DNA sequence: GCATGCGTTCTAATTAGAACGCATG
DNA sequence: GCATGCGTTCTAATTAGAACGCATG
């Protein structure tokens, strides 16, 4: 009846947001097998966990017998790029084609790790996407998960808007979201010294610098010196939830950082789901 | 994916799933259907998007499931890729439990409607290399145990142009050694 | 007859080495007044100290009122721009000519802060630059601060080569220089993790980057999943021995981040030259 | 600072300390020095680079201290402002201590040999703008000095700056040397 | 009504990377 | 010792910033 430490596999990793999260638990992380093609991300991910995270490379790679290999897991995340399925972009491809249909690798390898049946050892799993896609695109997603999506706004927890889809069986889903005591919910709560925000919230933020000055009126959101100015990398990582510095490796610049976490998970809303996890697993 | 021959007195006729296109008149052909009871061991389905498990479920069980892009000479109305995932989606449905190992069969044919990365997706979807057969040819992914044209040839064949029946029924037969044969 | 908390008059401050060793070393910063040119320099001193720098800009503005109503001052320190006295650069304008008359601002308000003969109050001051100069200006700045420099090589102390001259009247300037416990004298001392040092000490770091690959191979230094790299921006700053981003500032990128680190002072060898002031002044 | 007269009685002989320039023979005319002393009380001296403070206050007291650029052409090795530097280097040497106030003066003139970055360094450095002394009569030469002095004895930058192109004036500094005269021994 | 946004694509800025350099030590 | 270095200049790119876009509601 004991616990013992979670087993992950995340597809899409991303900056390691899933493992960041987990340990900010208190989770005990066994395995945490990450699938990711970026390099920076990966840097990203190894320095800040000293190695802790297996890189498998590309989605598309692994095997039947590296499911069973690498595993058994507990956990099985992802959140598959949106270039192809957001309205936000002209150019959709859609859900079968460009990086659209990365959607099924992650159906198909999520099918792989499911614990044969007779088996009732736990097992979670959870699959993010943008709300700015087409019903059609929605539907056929939550036809192959076989169940419906959560939304989940950061703007509850977090100084921006950003409101995503979340499928997948962990316990709660569904629950009201409240913030906690340390969760920075006015912009001016995540900028440096000497610097005054114009705004309590800031729109979705995405990996193009445009999306940071504010609205119609595409004013910059920061008052310095008397003058105007754009977010820090240092407060867009306070925005997002990470801890201050998270991205400040590989020599990355203003542009690197903000794609990075202009496609990352907020970490409060995925704090929010997997919290439920503490029962099921060992803790530090 | 490996079945010992059944005797053939305890044959059964087979009950099948057929999307996309439907090989009914094609398969009565060779006896594996009676031609005479029209709701028959056969289900037909073509707009499968709103299907769910529990409609394939009370379809009743499946030996069989069968799915086909559309001919060449046609309407691209989804995308090609759409058909392969389509039928994985239901394929894994129409599966038997772990605990009920019952003789059971699945085709996937192409009319040469998928680029080279589509097929790349559907080999490692269904776990196997296709195999050409063929002026006119496609190309199936089975499990069923039946299963000479440079690629070149084939890519410049596409591109001048019906579905062709003619050939993928010949891999149907390795089914008589499991299922009832009408004559 | 107590001792209270040190006055500071620091031109030429670059990134604010100067209050950050005094702060390091427990003395109590009563004034740190700072005339510095560059923005983004200003910037990582001002969020870096929360705003205990009173900056004042331009050093050739700086009025004989100003050093009366400013002070009292019990040190003044300084270290000129050396794009002109260097030997580096082909193109020297010299110590009269370019910006290598700087230094005469640092004499020049040395002599305004400096007590009146009736007052035996403590007084300190410090001036460096780079030992690349020629001899005859080096005779001349110690002809105006009317003492002879000491040489400080920052490698017996830092990961890296950095030879520098240090005028003034600290005690105890010219006694030999021991590396503390804590101090990073190997490269891989200050790498992230997963990279491998080529070399235990780099050569001297500049504002460019060809300074960081090494000698006449102008070989990478570090090795990291076997391919050669660069040096970070993180690992530039443990070389110096600033805090971990301590410039992640103001959208720096890997160049502006290695301009202000580049023409820095070493914090040890400051450390060092500093330490003997804890018993003239109040300390934490 | 300003200085109270001297009693004629009082008034003693200058000592003077001219770097770069020699007033020595110029000085004489108007007496405040006088021809006598071998040992002047004027002190001349041009390569000043290794001169220290010990040098100066042995070589002194001082009661003026006057330096001066070298005049318009003279090839000139060294950089103007170096003249300028050297000059405010020396001068605080020169300087009587706080406790000891005596009447002390300072002259620096240019030959027009310094630019505008250099004379608003020059103008910071001895805490006053300069003076612009010309010279133009009936026959109208055109020649020019400016002068930075706390002696009590104190036009178009168009005509300056042009006239410069083309090309030591005593004639102008000297008639600033006589408002001493309430303060030394004359002739 | 009509405001928004885990973006691709142009061009115009910054920026990055090597040559270039000889006294000083 | 014969290499080194608190840099400026050129060019080759890197990258930055602004229009462009329409379905999801
Ligand atoms: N073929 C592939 N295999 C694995 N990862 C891929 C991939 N194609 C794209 N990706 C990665 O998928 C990620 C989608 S963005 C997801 C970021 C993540 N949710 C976070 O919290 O940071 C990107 O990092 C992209 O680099
Ligand atoms: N006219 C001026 N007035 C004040 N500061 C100036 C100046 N001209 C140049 N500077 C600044 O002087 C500095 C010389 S480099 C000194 C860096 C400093 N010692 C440190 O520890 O970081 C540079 O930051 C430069 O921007």
């Amino acid at each position: 009846m004991r616990r013992r430490p979670i087993r992950v596999l995340s597809l899409f990793d991303g900056i390691a947001t899933g493992y960041l999260v987990l340990k900010e638990l208190g989770i005990k992380v066994g395995k945490y097998v990450a699938s990711e093609v970026c390099e920076e991300s990966i840097a990203v991910g190894t320095v800040k966990h000293e190695g802790n995270i297996k890189y498998v490379n590309d989605v598309r790679n692994i095997t039947k017998k590296n499911i069973e290999e690498w595993g058994p897991f507990d956990l099985v995340i992802g959140g598959s790029p949106c270039n192809d399925l957001s309205n936000v972009n002209p150019a959709r491809k859609g859900l079968y084609e460009g990086t659209g249909r990365l959607f099924f690798e992650f159906y198909h390898l999520l099918n792989y790790s499911r614990p044969k049946e007779g088996d009732d050892r736990p097992f979670f799993w959870m699959f993010e996407n943008v709300v700015a896609m087409k019903v059609g695109d929605k539907r056929d997603i939550s036809r192959f998960l076989e169940c419906n999506p959560v939304m989940i706004d950061a703007i509850k927890v977090s100084a921006a808007h950003r409101a995503r889809y979340f499928w997948g069986n962990l316990p709660g889903m569904n629950r009201p979201v409240i913030a906690s005591k340390n969760d920075k919910l006015e912009l001016q709560d995540c900028l440096e010294y000497n610097r005054i925000a114009k705004l309590k919230k800031v729109q979705t933020i995405t990996t193009k610098s445009n999306s940071i000055k504010q609205g119609k009126n595409q004013l910059f959101p920061v008052v310095m010196n008397g003058k105007e100015d754009v977010l820090w990398c240092t407060e867009l990582e306070r925005i997002f939830g990470f801890p201050v510095h998270y991205t400040d490796v590989s020599n990355m610049g203003r542009g690197a950082r903000q794609k990075l976490l202009g496609r990352s998970w907020s970490v409060p809303v995925i704090r929010h789901l997997f919290a439920p996890l503490k029962d099921y697993f060992a803790c530090e | 994916h490996m079945f010992e021959t059944v005797p053939v007195w305890r044959r059964q006729p087979v009950r099948v799933l057929s999307l996309f296109e439907d090989i009914k008149k094609e398969l009565t052909s060779l006896g594996f259907l009676e031609s005479g009871s029209d709701p028959g061991q056969l289900k037909h389905v073509v707009d499968v998007t709103d299907t769910v498990r529990k409609d394939v479920e009370e379809w009743g069980p499946f030996d069989l499931v069968y799915g086909a892009t559309p001919p060449l000479g046609h309407t691209c109305d989804r995308p090609p890729s759409w058909y392969l995932f389509q039928f994985h989606r239901l394929l894994q449905y129409a599966r038997p439990k772990p605990g009920s190992p019952r003789p059971f069969f699945w085709m996937f044919v192409d009319n040469l409607v998928l680029n080279k990365e589509d097929l790349d997706v559907a080999s490692r979807f269904l776990e196997m290399e296709p195999v050409t057969i063929p002026q006119n040819a496609v190309r199936v992914w089975s499990n069923i145990p039946a299963i000479l044209v440079s690629e070149e040839e084939l890519s410049l064949l596409a591109q001048n142009k019906k579905w062709p029946t003619k050939l993928v029924k010949n891999c149907f037969l390795p089914l008589r050694e499991y299922f009832k044969y009408f004559s």
